[PDB]
């Protein structure tokens, strides 16, 4: 399952 | 900005036997950016409904599909897979060569 | 024996032709099981092997808004990314990420991966330890920045101990018998002469699963490694992958020459050679 989505670069 | 050119790699799911249904594979791997242009040639002629897997990549950031069609070798019928690429300057065809 | 999970993400700007496309793909070791494609007609995470398919609602509900919410961050990226650098707005530009967890046979978490490129360069890659970032250049650095203040590599930390080694350990089983199912190579040795002093032999491997496989020729029970012709391992598109190596033999001498096979599915490790 995908990780929570993380924070834009 | 570094660009990698594709290897291209024409064979068959299975050892081809003449008259026996198969698949025939044309696998490009090594090739950055991502876009590129992959046709199966039947005696020089596009195949239609060919598919192919989904975009991943390799450890090296390079990309890689597998394009793939059912079909059925003959001694006759000629079979070549013809690839286009930012890196290349014309398409590059690479002939299914049995043995 | 030991098992991988992994993400890969590619985001890719095409200016004039609409906004940046997105592609996730998960794979559990060689074995492709998700996707999400935002070209899609609906896009949301779709199923891409039969193990996965029993999964409920709420997992194809989590996984598709996550990578809804990644379409929309991630062209945010390429927008920042493209001033890190003083890019102009005419070029087309990727990001690639790939995250995940190895195991050992125990299921217990062998080490976590998470790393980025931009345009095939190393860009931004979370340490071993799960805690600190290794930045490439200056660019990097405020990604980095940005990524502390977010607690970045705690959350990642957190995934990569917990619902990674889990939902693995929950696949393994699910498509045990494929994912845990080691087939072996079926082998054998061709022989093309190629004038009248020398002629190729070809060590052929076909049909085995997973893809790590070792092959090689000796010579008087010598390593031919510099003299050995090797092709990439190949998808065979039934799961099973193939690969040769080849090796070009004074004409008469081919007994000197033995082809060696290690995989995970042959009870014994194979020596073959050439049988006339």
């Amino acid at each position: 399952t995908v990780a929570a989505s993380g924070h834009s670069y | 900005m570094i660009q990698r050119t594709p290897k291209i790699q024409v064979y068959s799911r299975h050892p081809a036997e003449n008259g026996k249904s198969n698949f025939l594979n044309c696998y490009v791997s090594g090739f950055h950016p991502s876009d590129i242009e992959v046709d199966l040639l039947k005696n020089g002629e596009r195949i239609e409904k060919v598919e192919h897997s989904d975009l991943s990549f390799s450890k090296d950031w390079s990309f890689y599909l597998l394009y793939y069609t059912e079909f059925t070798p003959t001694e006759k019928d000629e079979y070549a897979c013809r690839v286009n690429h930012v890196t290349l300057s014309q398409p590059k065809i690479v002939k299914w060569d049995r043995d | 024996g030991s098992h991988s999970m992994r993400y890969f993400y590619t985001a890719m700007s095409r200016p004039g032709r609409g906004e940046p496309r997105f592609i996730a793909v998960g794979y559990v070791d060689d074995t492709q099981f998700v996707r999400f494609d935002s070209d899609a007609a609906s896009p949301r995470m779709a199923p891409r092997a039969p193990w996965i398919e029993q999964e409920g609602p709420e997992y194809w509900d989590r996984n598709t808004q996550i990578s809804k919410t990644n379409t929309q961050t991630y062209r945010e990226s390429l927008r920042n990314l493209r001033g890190y650098y003083n890019q102009s707005e005419a070029g087309s530009h990727i990001i690639q990420r790939m995250y995940g967890c190895d195991v050992g046979p125990d299921g217990r978490l062998l080490r976590g991966y998470d790393q980025s490129a931009y345009d095939g360069k190393d860009y931004i890659a979370l340490n071993e330890d799960l805690s600190s970032w290794t930045a490439a250049d200056t660019a990097a650095q405020i990604t980095q920045r940005k990524w502390e203040a977010a607690r970045e590599a705690e959350q990642l930390r957190a995934y990569l101990e917990g619902l990674c080694v889990e939902w693995l350990r929950r696949y393994l089983e699910n498509g045990k018998e494929t994912l845990q199912r080691a087939d072996p190579p079926k082998t054998h040795v061709t022989h093309h002469p190629i004038s009248d002093h020398e002629a190729t032999l070809r060590c052929w491997a076909l049909g085995f699963y997973p893809a790590e496989i070792t092959l090689t020729w000796q010579r008087d029970g010598e390593d031919q490694t510099q003299d050995t012709e090797l092709v990439e391992t190949r998808p065979a598109g039934d799961r099973t992958f193939q690969k040769w190596a080849a090796v070009v033999v004074p004409s008469g001498e081919e007994q000197r020459y033995t082809c060696h096979v290690q995989h995970e599915g042959l009870p014994k490790p194979l020596t073959l050679r050439w049988e006339p």
